[PDB]
């Protein structure tokens, strides 16, 4: 069945790194886009990472600018989220949304974000 | 690489418009011209006529442009059906603020807001500095005049060095034992035909 | 979302003077989103001066002045005559485009 | 560089407002059309700023509602209607319309409107 | 930098139809933004609910449908149901991948 599902969540100490995997059930990554959601509890959503369905070309918000590096493996289906001088605030439950394919001539600005599965979560305290 | 026959492209909807330039509708698949390029989108129906090779406009100059020696042409037929939802199918848009004249056949590919210089903006979309697009409405029900008109301009180039899409069509029956004149495969003959 | 308030109010000047005219503004808005407007009684106000950084067209000259984030302010040195009526502080950028009180100069 | 409003109005207290603002002397495809808010001896008020290429407007806190501007491509004009306002508004409407020349052109509001009487009693 | 406009939480009693609002700051909303509108059940995953303004996701109710509303994006709720009390969310898009989520609002059903 169509699942992003998140693993690699734990407790990581401030300054180091993480490489957050994303398993892909069902559909081929290279045919649709990901986007990358900060979620903590009590607040809203926040966009951080997000990726073309061909890889052309790489997004973020300005505060992950350089800090916050995503890559593919279209070979067998894989996203491998890099995580990179973490801080404390960093702690919020992260989903992992399909975006549209190119099946479908859409516009630019490319929607998104209609299917995710249950997120992970990122613990960075010392 | 291929042969393309339009005398198949009569059946489709009603609503047809077929006026060509540099070519006359009829004289195509007997030509033997060079590779070709196309491209289609539907369009609010009163401007169907706005675009065309090379003449003033809003639209011309900022998302399409044609060129007046345009070989080739547009067809055109009517897809509301396709195209209109009750509370309106928001899809389609085209550029309403950009700072130049769009040339025909460039990529003009871009969503950053348009700025009027003057004054830094500085991606503030307030005043003076607009963010273009502006997408249409496409009501359910609505007079020929803002009815979505799938519209596809279609370019052929020449040359003739690059044979690509080409001719020969239209064969013939056959003749036995008689004198008779041939143009088997673009070699000319007379004379009687038999079994060997 | 209104604070200019504006100093100056009706003061009697003789010609020849050291005029102040200064406009407040609400929040930290940029320059050139500030207009002086010069209504006369009986007639629209006039544009002459916008956001305190580059006078209009065509106006009378020697008399100028750039203003910070919220003390816009701009020296009137032997006005003409005819420049003795209410002056608008108008702020751009803000939706809504609120606008500012009025100032009244005279002579004794 | 011209702009034209409306004569004087002798209207009845409370069916709407018929209001016109017509600029000239520049192109119109792109600029703004500003509607304020004044009467004698009063204090000055804001009504939007609205174009006709399309839909961007915002109002005052106050006439957020009971209001419509119709963009009017034709003429190079813009209207306001549907007020639906008090008696006690016997106010000056005025416009404001910039020049504008191939998209990069100034900001201010200099071409000001003459004003209208707008008159409802009994 | 702009910042949608929400409201922090709703008290609705069931069956009834509200209005949830969000609009841009930054000037006057067109279609060209895609307002979209999510609910997010606290400690759970969101489900799509509207994309486009004008469409639903699959196996939505006719409930939860979206607007647009002068410089606001409207979202209309008739009959509301007590799983309607939940978390939502807005999208506005910025070309190439702007995504921008207001502050987001508790409709809770009494």
């Amino acid at each position: 069945q169509v699942q992003l599902v998140e693993s690699g969540g734990g407790v990581v100490q401030p300054g180091r790194s993480l490489r957050l995997s994303c398993a892909a059930s069902g559909f081929t990554l290279s045919s649709y886009g990901m986007h990358w959601v900060r979620q903590a509890p009590g607040k809203g959503l926040e966009w951080v990472a997000v990726i073309s369905y061909d890889g052309s070309n790489k997004y973020y918000v300005d505060s992950v600018k350089g800090r916050f590096t995503i890559s593919r493996d279209n070979s067998k289906n894989t996203l491998y989220l890099q995580m990179n001088s973490l801080r404390a605030e960093d702690t919020a439950v992260y989903y992992c949304a399909r975006g549209w394919a190119y099946w479908e001539l859409l516009p630019d600005y490319y929607y998104g974000m209609d299917v995710w599965g249950q997120g992970t979560t990122v613990t960075v305290s010392s | 690489n291929c042969v393309a026959d339009y005398s198949v492209l009569y059946n489709l909807a009603p609503f047809f418009t077929f006026k060509c330039y540099g070519v006359s509708p009829t004289k195509l698949n007997d030509l033997c011209f060079t590779n070709v390029y196309a491209d289609s989108f539907v369009i609010r129906g009163d401007e169907v006529r706005q675009i065309a090779p090379g003449q003033t406009g809003n639209i011309a100059d900022y998302n399409y442009k044609l060129p007046d020696d345009f070989t080739g042409c547009v067809i055109a037929w009517n897809s509301n059906k396709l195209d209109s939802k009750v509370s309106g199918n928001y899809n389609y848009l085209y550029r309403l603020f950009r700072k130049s004249n769009l040339k025909p056949f460039e990529r003009d590919i871009s969503t950053e807001i348009y700025q009027a210089g003057n004054k830094p903006c500085n991606g503030v979309a307030g005043f003076n500095c607009y963010f273009p697009l502006r997408s249409y409405s496409f009501r359910p029900t609505y007079g020929v005049g803002h009815q979505p008109y799938r519209v596809v301009v279609l370019s052929f180039e020449l040359l003739h060095a690059p044979a690509t899409v080409c001719g020969p069509k239209k064969s013939t029956n056959l003749v036995k034992n008689k004198c008779v004149n041939f143009n088997f495969n673009g070699l000319k003959g007379t004379g009687v035909l038999t079994e060997s | 979302e209104i604070v200019l308030t504006q100093s100056p109010g009706t003061l009697s000047l003789s010609p020849g003077e050291r005029a102040t005219l200064s406009c407040r503004a609400s929040q930290s808005v940029s320059s050139s989103y500030l207009a002086w407007y010069q209504q006369k009684p009986g007639q629209a106000p006039r544009l002459l001066i916008y956001g305190a950084s580059s006078r209009a067209t065509g106006f009378p000259d020697r008399f100028s002045g750039s203003g910070s984030g919220t003390d816009f302010t701009l020296t009137i040195s032997r006005l003409e005559p005819e420049d003795f009526a209410v002056y608008y502080c108008q702020q751009y950028g803000n939706s809504p485009w609120t606008f500012g009180q009025g100032t009244k100069v005279e002579i004794r | 560089m011209q702009l034209v409003q409306s004569g004087p109005e002798v209207k009845k207290p409370g069916t709407s407002v018929k209001v016109s603002c017509k600029a000239s002397g520049f192109t119109f495809t792109s600029s703004a059309v500003q509607w304020v808010r004044q009467a004698r001896g009063q204090r000055l008020e804001w009504i939007g700023w609205i174009v006709v290429g399309s839909g961007n407007t915002n109002y005052a806190q106050k006439f957020q509602e009971r209001v419509t501007i119709t963009r009017d491509m034709s003429t190079s004009t813009a209207y306001m209607e549907l007020s639906s306002l008090r008696s006690e508004d016997t106010a000056v409407y005025y416009c404001a319309a910039p020049y504008c020349s191939g998209g990069s052109c100034f900001d201010g509001f200099d071409i000001w409107g003459q004003g209208t009487m707008v008159t409802v009693s009994s | 930098q702009t910042v949608v406009t929400q409201e922090p939480s709703f008290s609705v009693s069931p069956g009834g139809t509200v209005t949830l609002t969000c609009g841009l700051s930054s000037g006057s909303v067109s279609t060209a933004y895609f307002p979209s509108w999510y609910q997010q059940t606290p400690g759970q995953a969101p489900r799509t609910l509207i994309y486009g303004t004008n469409t639903r996701s699959s196996g939505v109710p006719d409930r939860f449908s979206g607007s647009i509303l002068g410089n606001k994006a409207a979202l209309t709720i008739t009959g509301a149901q007590a799983d309607d009390e939940s978390d939502y969310y807005c999208v506005l898009y910025m070309g190439r991948g702007i995504v921008v989520f207001g502050g987001g609002t508790k409709l809770t059903v009494l």
